[PDB]
């Protein structure tokens, strides 16, 4: 049996919010469910345990019950400067072990969408003496993220390990993302004209650049 | 002749023969289909045209051998409160091909969270219902589109309209037309004993 | 919007019941009337919808011929004809009102039941009505009641003094016996100087068999 | 399949609290789950509808979410004076039926107990005059409930259909039962001593009376 949570949690500020640990007969109910919360980039936290007292460190905010088969952590609103991920725990006796949920992470529920800039950067000759060459092109300024980026050769679209990173939120209220490609000299040298286009769920632009300078 | 008193019509724009030289030309298969769509999606009905129910529901090839009857009806349809029944599918895959229908169920996935049954922030149900009130507009009522298509070179005519039979006269040299059998002469009442089936 | 009806009438096993609940305020051609049991410890189970225009309705899985149905466009109420009622059919009826038209098994997923009000009470007894033959019952602060038996259907109305006492009257619950009877009691305070020297009387009326009774309460001799 | 719901909600008042309802794959996520309430003795009113949108007649108050196999009714707190049970209800294509939960009914979170008092009537001359007698026994004055009552002949409880009444809820802040007894008046008379025993869960007292007056 492997314990369930969601992906993420739907929640608007400054009205009430739960999530909700389905597991097993032998899993929950008979033994008590534990919550863990962790901050991002730092040490996890213990939220409710045995189901009906608190630890010490936490105001009269939270609240965790158990019914059966799943568990429900009702949440009195949220903070939007102070959002986390949540864990369920519990005990299986025939696996005879700790099982923890997938993590539940909680997100703010509406922005215009914003005018993303792109560049692309050709390799330099000194990456070229050294018999290769490799082809890097980058998204910024642009909200909010999960952004797709594919390179094109103005004649066909070529796939020699092109691969996709994800994006990451920085401190600017801006997302980012971007792309790499290593190639042969051979190769690179072959087409005139290289570009990469990027989707911002309705917008597309284009970078086209030239191997010369 | 019975086509024309069924309400005013809304859009009778046709690409190709006449509606008046159908009787002239007879043909041997007829295809009939109808449906039902918000006045805002008549417009996109068309042999090469883009919109909203346009490559999702029901699309039309270049040839098209025939026309749309659209008119208002606004009072078997339309209630007070709402009519869900009639529906429309847009959250498709990819290209539909035309005179071709398709029912599903099974929730589209719009990214790559795989969604079995789940509907997620991606995920969505593919049938959305309409809704029909009297406080919508004229551009926002139903209408009952119905499309007739026409087949050639499958099997010899069989289906065209009427062949206008007139009055007999009798003693008088006159030309006539019998089931194609043209001719002219004086009719009379025959003493022989055709057998029933010449 | 209203749902004001009649009190369905009790009704032993192997008969059949009516019940229909009014509309007005509106035209009764465009939304879909339902109905519902509300069965108590327990959830509710469905059996279908109402269109009242045409005879386009159908069947649950757990309900194929026990329920029948019928439309009237002349008082716009619909009609029921319920037959083989059985000790799972023991449940309030609840005829639960729906926004928007829905004719196919695919349209109904946006629709939302609008308005509840009013059910009718549906129980299903073999032991049914009956008119009791209540006697006195002995007392022991000092307590002293009155119990009723060998009456149908619940409830029964326990008065005393004539409805000049109300403190303390309180009706305890009954139970389903073997032979089909129920036992409402009802208990007043009295103190321990006076037992039987001040008339005490407690009046119980049963509705259909039309029987009020004035019985005066004695100790057991 | 079946539809399973809480039997209860265990609520204080001012935090939140908020239900789950698990179903099955083709019943919770591709339709949309309905939340109903009814008052106690009246008819119930439908809370959520679409899982985003609420009716008018409610104030900002409450809030309904839906995660995949379960859905969450969050409520902001509890009223004392306004307690009242939470159905669950979907549809679900293979059944070709409308679905509806058990049923939650909120309950508030502790007061001592109190001191029970029990009497007993003998049946008076007129019922024996029928060739019957039937003894009933009540209790009152008890608080919380959950009270089983059983015969005693002193020598050996008798057991000649006996039942026990689900306590009720009166409007003094006080629950009642009561227990009834039918017998033949051969097995009446063989006894000179009947009583009848209350579990208040942790106290018992004993009501003996004699049939004689």
């Amino acid at each position: 049996p492997v314990l369930t949570q969601p992906p993420s949690a739907s929640g608007p500020p400054g009205q009430s919010v739960s999530i909700s640990c389905s597991g097993s007969r032998s899993n929950i109910g008979t033994n008590f469910v534990y919550w863990y919360q962790q901050l991002p980039g730092a040490a996890p936290k213990l939220l409710i345990y045995k189901n009906d007292q608190r630890p010490s460190g936490v105001p009269e905010r939270f609240f965790g019950s158990k019914s059966g088969t799943s568990a429900s952590l009702a949440i009195s609103g949220l903070r939007s400067e102070d959002e986390v991920d949540y864990y369920c725990a519990a005990w299986d006796d025939s696996l005879s072990g700790h099982v923890f949920g997938a993590g539940t992470k909680v997100t703010v529920l509406g922005q215009p969408k914003a005018a993303p800039s792109v560049t692309l950067f050709p390799p330099s000759s000194e990456e070229l003496q050294a018999n290769k060459a490799t082809l890097v092109c980058l998204i910024s300024d642009f909200y909010p993220g999960a952004v797709t980026v594919a390179w094109k050769a103005d004649s066909s679209p070529v796939k020699a390990g092109v691969e996709t990173t994800t994006p990451s939120k920085q401190s600017n209220n801006k997302y980012a993302a971007s792309s790499y490609l290593s190639l042969t000299p051979e190769q690179w040298k072959s087409h005139r004209s290289y570009s990469c286009q990027v989707t911002h769920e309705g917008s597309t632009v284009e970078k086209t650049v030239a191997p010369t300078e | 002749s019975v086509l024309y008193n069924f309400a005013p019509f809304f859009a009778f724009k046709c690409y190709g023969v006449s509606p008046t030289k159908l009787n002239d030309l007879c043909f041997t298969n007829v295809y009939a289909d109808s449906f039902v769509i918000r006045g805002n999606e008549v417009s996109q009905i068309a042999p090469g045209q883009t919109g909203n129910i346009a490559d999702y529901n029901y699309k039309l090839p270049d040839d098209f051998t025939g026309c749309v009857i659209a008119w208002n009806s606004n009072k078997l349809d339309s209630k007070v409160g709402g009519n869900y029944n009639y529906r429309y599918r847009l959250f498709r895959k990819s290209n539909l091909k035309p005179f071709e229908r398709d029912i599903s169920t099974e929730i589209y996935q719009a990214g790559n969270k795989p969604c079995n049954g789940v509907a997620g922030v991606n995920c969505y149900f593919p049938l959305q219902s309409y809704g029909f009130r009297p406080t919508y507009g004229v551009g926002h009522q139903p209408y009952r589109v119905v499309v007739l298509s026409f087949e050639l070179l499958h099997a010899p005519a069989t289906v065209c309209g009427p062949k206008k039979s007139t009055n007999l006269v009798k003693n008088k040299c006159v030309n006539f037309n019998f089931n194609g059998l043209t001719g002219t002469g004086v009719l009379t009442e025959s003493n022989k004993k055709f057998l029933p089936f010449q | 919007v209203q749902l004001v009806q009649s009190g369905a009438e009790v009704k032993k096993p192997g008969a059949s019941v009516k019940v229909s609940c009014k509309a007005s305020g509106y035209i009764f051609s465009d939304y879909n009337i339902h109905w519902v049991r509300q069965a108590p410890g327990q959830g509710l189970e469905w059996m279908g919808w109402i269109s009242p225009d045409s005879d386009d309705t159908n069947y649950a899985q757990s309900f194929q011929g026990r329920v029948t149905m019928t439309r009237d466009t002349s008082i716009t109420t619909v009609y029921m004809e319920l037959s083989s009622l059985r000790s799972d059919d023991t449940a309030v009826y609840f005829c639960a009102r729906s926004v928007g038209y829905c004719s196919l098994n695919s349209c109904q997923r946006w629709m939302w039941f609008d308005t509840w009000g009013q059910g009718a009470l549906v129980t299903v007894s073999s032991a049914s009505t009956k008119g009791p033959s209540v006697f006195p019952l002995a007392p022991s602060t000092a307590a002293l009641g009155c119990l009723v038996k060998d009456y149908f259907p619940e409830p029964v109305t326990v008065s005393w003094n004539s409805g000049a006492l109300t403190s303390g009257v309180h009706t305890f619950p009954a139970v389903l016996q073997s032979s089909g009877l129920y036992s409402l009691s009802s208990v007043v305070t009295v103190p321990s100087s006076s037992l039987g020297t001040q008339t005490y009387i407690c009046n119980v009326n049963h509705k259909p068999s039309n029987t009020k009774v004035d019985k005066k309460v004695e100790p057991k001799s």
